[PDB]
């Protein structure tokens, strides 16, 4: 029942920069978060647990840290490919919940 | 390889029962669980319930009363129930998997591709 | 034939704790193995770690005008600088401003080793002395002493104990009996029976501990804070095979010993000339308490039963101070203790008390089955056996000879 | 068959105290364990944490014109700085100005060890005697001395103590029986009795405590005044445990000793020659205070019955001196040493009685189930058991070979 | 007739772990080698490495606030310098700043030797104890002390040991029997048999273990990290060899020894002068624990029978205490010590569980062909083989003499 | 998931009986106790009467031989009866969980819905 | 009965104010008060118990302090979505006590 929190709900930015997405938790969840991807046809697809491990098959170039309630994802070298839709979510206590969900587009 | 499918009616009248049973393959279920997840249209995610390895399953207090999970191991697959209907009641529903067969903090590895249901009369 | 140990389904899993994050569930036996059979397991409880739904919110009253102790422990201001340790790892000790105040003011005392253990937990089943739950090396800043006659030195008193006396007495005993029956008409028939029984008490000391105000050493405060709120027959299984059921409240120390002698004769004549001769002899002997070289010389001269002199006896009555055991006791409800300032007390005192009533219900030897010709039925690790008598020598008591 | 302990319902919880923030209630006991039944846990009492309705205000009056002490107990301005602690831990003494002035000037006394721990608080099931409730240092500004004629030395007398008398004295008994029936007429029977009893004590002194104006110690006040106002069986049960019954108005101090023997003897014959022959003997012996050393020594000698020479007697006469012990006592009630100067004393005068009434009725050897065959009941730790005598040796002493 | 062993054939392969990248199949045992049979070679297990589908990733919730080791294990923070060793290896000792803080502070105590081994593990087959899955030089940040009465030097208690009393205590019995019948009407016959048991035991001390939040070594931890997932008999039969299948929760410590005798006659005489003489003899002797020099001198005086001096007994209880034995066990099932807070470890329960099952019902004698003539069957190492009374002398115990 | 929901009858008459019922979820009444709370309009809150997990209440000085409190532990429900009501007696009325199992000094964590009860007049 | 009092039935301030609340009580009740909120339409809710502790699930923002007799509840940062009225009530002896209330408003 932990409320997660999104500030942004969209961004823009060119190839070659980098970008920043943040969320905030209501409790403390003890570095137990999780970024998803959900570009477009529903595929969707994990990034990074614990708030600092990166997923195997995922490029190197995510990467995001955090602790307490506050908590950020980073991605360097913006490229076509990733422009999708990011949750977060929180695995400390039940029911698990997710983000509201920020859209990156290229403009 | 890890795949998931997920099946099911598609079109349901707005006051009967729901079906969907999740065929999963390259993994026994026997030592992993399986979960739900919706996901309302132009909305975020929504947790529903799992169903644990040895058969123990949790429900969402949202929904408790009119949800159910069954699993069948020997035919490798996972099967979804809910009583009543609504208009609310219409997102994409998915079928992920944990880090275990259950009782510990969890993030969702791998994901299935997800059907979409819509209600109505 | 052979019985085997068979044991309850499982029980359902309770919710989970939001503290320490387990559920848990149980079961029951039914029957001990028997007869060359297989022993009971006794893994009579189940955990496993869930993921809570409200977070661990625990809060305990504050000292309020009163020191906080590293460990937790609330204590009185004015015990902040003195000679003596009160919270246990001297936390107080290492801020002291100046000129120290010894509670004793110069006199002279020894710590005495003797009522430092007082307090023994007892398991009700088998009355094994197991590690007292006080905590004696705390004083209150009292200088309460005692004398002690053959030493002439003054003991220091822990401020649990409310009664040290020590004592010098002694008892003795040597009970003999003897029947003889002759019977013959030809015929004949000659019997013969005798018992000895000898036993004797040294006595060292006896104490009383309290009732209301005591103070507990932190380790069972931590292990009584970590039980569940609702009721778990494992978990409360385990502390009490961990701390015992029930705690020694005043017992006697010092040693004692034994002797056991049972003869058996039987006889018969007719005329076919039919004579036989039965002969039984059983001779046993204990000695507790001393050192390991005066008992065993004082234990093995009782065995011959040769007249011995009285050095050896002083020695080993001499050397009882050094190694005391312990030889009475008054036994008291562990629940007792259960700090009256905590969260939920009442609870785990009813618990504990199921629990209590639970495990003297269960590894019962009264479950047993019957042996046959009058044999005694013991309890031992979960497997019952059959002790017979002089005539018969089976497994089971059946074979007569 | 087999009984097992059984307990009554429990009680009505009562208000919350305002001050200790408690609610109390008590049960009762029905029938006592025994032939191997399940003894009792003997749990009559129940307290839980409450919370009050109006603020606790709790005061004594002070002092005044006199000194007030630390630990509350108030005393005359004229011993505000002497050669004696009043305070019980020297807060008096810490301000002496100038021209210390010694009440008893000079002259050389001792502290009496006999009579520094006078007083014994006495449970009255079982007679065992506890710490004295009295504090024996306090002194009123006196120099009372007393003469010991084996040492020639005075000996000063606390204020509590109203007289101590060293005096030697000495006692014997020796009493022996002897019967012998022969009965015949073929017949014949024989019959042999023959009983032994030797006991002697040695006096080496006796007090009396006083009656107005006495001083206790801090520790005895401070748990009488947490006691609660109403009648509270498990409260004042505890307070019991803790500080006995009685406490010993007057007594003697010294040693003694005992040896007792049983001889029986039988026989019949009749005529096919049927004979019989039973022998049996029992000794026990005993004593208590002296050195660990002569006394057992002389605890062996007497049990060979052998003649011995007076130097062992005198060795352990003049080693008594040492290690006294109480032989003699005359009990007085606690509740009579409840201080007038308290709130609601009286109220706990009354409870204490009516609760040392009642803790006479429990745990009463009239409850326990009778024996067969004239046997003896005994109540050891909350259980029930039979004695049998020489002949009859069965758990019920129903048995009899 | 000879009987060869044979075994079942093979099972089917399980599925490629994605960690271990191996895969197994398991078998079972039909019938034992026996009769000058083929003995089993109890290979029961079987793997080979595979190719996983999904890369291995495994990971593991950190300590958090606590402590890392360099080894893995958690520890509290307080316990990062002091005079201690916590993670096993001093990795928290290479960082003290400064003033180190022992917790004993000045107190004087010593390793002791008996408590760094206790808790063996026991296999449920013989009986035989094991290294202790323990770690005994974890001490939590406490100095827990006890006293020895024969050394008086006070011995430092591990945090994993709940219980360490040394007690002195001996035990004997001497029991014998014999019958004799002749019957003569010519004609004649005699019968005599005589039976001997003398055994005693010495106790040293007695440890308990604990139940919740103990700390094993890394090596057990990292034994049970390597199980597979799902079940296979192979491997955790292997497990169960290396660690045992139980483990001394509770134990005494000492020696003991024992002596048996059986002596037979037998005659038969008619009258043609047929005459029969059968005598047969039985002498065992054992003795286990204490020092190789006093031990084997009292073991062959003993066996003689010849009347001892009481010295050789006093010096080989002496030396008991330099080599004690496990006297006595309380076996738990060893599943018990899997940690709560690790990936599936309610899985690797159920498995070990069901895998201590499997391995008590196969290896039994249960499947060994039955002996003849009252013969006794025993296992050993795949091969079973019969034990014969007096008078048969065969492999089978079926030739009669 | 904590919750509790609150129901009552909604209009009495003015000499007529309550019946208020506060239903639980996501723990157990077995090991915590109940508080009613009532809040007048315009002005402030005031403490009514509590129930602990064992069975024993509490109630107010004032309201001490008008209220009664019920426990059924098995549907995890609380009754609420008052008798001879006045007009003064309408307000909005809570129940919030105790602290702990109850007999100590407490904090009202979780609160419930709220309900308004009107006397006629 | 103890009787709390809360002198200020109004209070007026701005975004990123610093407003305290001030809650004082008629017996010393032993550093045990307890503050609420309640939003409209019926809301409330445990912020800070004990004097000085913040309940799991609310902001830093908030935060208490006082002993002895005199408490105050002190918000630091105003937002928009801390229009409320804050109770103080004492948790002693029972009956449980709640003071008068204070309204905050935002100009
Ligand atoms: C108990 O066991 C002993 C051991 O031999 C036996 O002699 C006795 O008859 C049994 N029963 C009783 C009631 O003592
Ligand atoms: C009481 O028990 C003793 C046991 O020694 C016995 O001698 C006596 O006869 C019994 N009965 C009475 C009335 O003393
Ligand atoms: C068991 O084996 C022993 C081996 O010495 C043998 O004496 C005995 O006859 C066998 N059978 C039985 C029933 O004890
Ligand atoms: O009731 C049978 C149950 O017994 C217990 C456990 O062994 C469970 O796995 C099993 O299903
Ligand atoms: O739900 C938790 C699970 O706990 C365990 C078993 O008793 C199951 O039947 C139960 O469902
Ligand atoms: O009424 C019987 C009584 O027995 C006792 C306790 O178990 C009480 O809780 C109970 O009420
Ligand atoms: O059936 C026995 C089987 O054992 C295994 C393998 O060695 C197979 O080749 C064989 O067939
Ligand atoms: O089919 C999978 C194969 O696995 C391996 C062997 O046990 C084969 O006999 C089996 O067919
Ligand atoms: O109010 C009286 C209370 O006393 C106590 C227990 O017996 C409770 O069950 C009871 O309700
Ligand atoms: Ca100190
Ligand atoms: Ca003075
Ligand atoms: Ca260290």
């Amino acid at each position: 029942d932990i409320q997660m929190t999104q500030t942004t709900s969209s961004l823009s930015a060119s190839l070659g920069d980098r970008v920043t997405i943040s969320c905030r938790a209501s409790h403390d969840i003890s570095n137990y978060l999780n970024w998803y991807q959900q570009k477009p046809d529903g595929t969707l697809k994990l990034l990074i647990y614990y708030t600092s491990r990166l997923h195997s098959g995922v490029p190197s170039r995510f990467s995001g840290s955090g602790s307490g309630t506050d908590y950020s994802l980073t991605i360097s070298n913006l490229e076509q490919e990733d422009v999708a839709t990011y949750f977060c979510q929180q695995g400390n206590y039940l029911p698990y919940t997710f983000g509201g969900g920020t859209k990156l587009e290229i403009k | 390889q890890v795949q998931l499918k997920e099946s099911g009616p598609g079109l349901v009248a707005p006051s009967q029962s729901l079906s969907i049973t999740c065929t999963v393959s390259g993994f026994s279920l026997t030592v992993y669980g399986v979960n739900w997840i919706r996901q309302p249209p132009g909305k975020g995610l929504e947790w529903l319930g799992m169903i644990w390895g040895d058969g123990s399953t949790d429900y969402n207090s949202a929904l408790k009363s009119r949800l159910s999970i069954t699993k069948d191991n020997s035919k490798s697959q996972v099967f979804l129930k809910m009583n009543s209907l609504q208009t609310d009641d219409t997102a994409r529903y998915y079928c992920a998997r944990d880090r275990s067969y259950g009782g510990s903090s969890a993030w969702f590895g791998y994901w299935g591709q997800g059907t979409l249901v819509t209600v109505s009369a | 034939s052979h019985i085997d140990c068979r044991m309850s389904p499982w029980s359902e899993w309770s919710q989970c704790d939001p503290c320490l994050r387990q559920m848990f569930r149980s079961r029951s036996i039914e029957v001990f193995g028997q007869f060359n059979g297989k022993r009971c397991t006794d893994a009579v409880g189940d955990r496993r770690q869930c993921v809570p739904t409200e977070p661990c919110e625990d809060a305990e009253d504050d000292c309020g005008n009163d020191f906080q102790c590293s460990t937790g422990r609330c204590i009185k201001m004015r015990l902040r600088c003195n000679g003596d340790n009160d919270c246990g790892d001297f936390s107080d000790e290492d801020d002291c401003e100046s000129e120290p105040r010894p509670p004793c003011r110069d006199r002279v005392v020894e710590e005495s080793e003797l009522a430092r253990t007082a307090g023994y937990g007892i398991n009700i089943l088998g009355m094994d002395p197991l590690s007292t739950p006080f905590d004696n090396e705390f004083y209150n800043g009292l200088c309460n002493r005692d004398r002690d006659g053959n030493t002439l030195t003054y003991y220091r008193r822990p401020w649990n104990v409310a009664s040290l006396i020590y004592e010098t007495k002694g008892e003795k005993n040597f009970r003999t009996e003897h029947y003889e029956e002759q019977i013959e008409a030809s015929y004949s028939s000659k019997k013969e029976k005798m018992f000895l029984h000898v036993k004797g008490e040294i006595h060292l000391g006896r104490f009383v501990m309290r009732n209301r105000d005591v103070v507990l050493t932190t380790t069972f405060v931590d292990d009584i804070k970590a039980l569940p709120t609702t009721y778990e027959k494992g978990e409360y299984f385990a502390f009490l095979e961990t701390y015992g059921t029930h705690y020694s409240s005043s017992g006697s120390l010092g040693g004692l010993y034994e002797l056991i002698y049972v003869l058996d004769k039987a006889s018969m004549k007719r005329k076919v000339n039919i004579t036989s001769e039965n002969l039984i002899d059983d001779v046993v002997s204990l000695i507790r308490g001393g050192t390991r070289k005066y008992a065993f010389e004082l234990k093995e001269k009782l065995l011959r039963g040769t007249v011995i002199d009285v050095t050896d006896f002083v020695n080993w009555a001499s050397s009882i101070n050094d190694a005391p055991v312990l030889i009475s006791q008054k036994l008291s409800p562990i629940y007792n203790l259960v700090p009256v300032k905590m969260k939920n007390a009442h609870l785990k005192k009813q618990n504990l008390e199921r629990a209590i009533e639970d495990y003297i219900n269960e590894f019962s030897v009264r479950k047993c089955h019957t042996c046959q010709n009058g044999g005694t039925v013991i309890l031992m690790d979960g497997k019952c056996l059959c002790a017979c008598p002089f005539k018969f020598e089976g497994i089971a008591c059946e074979i007569s000879k």
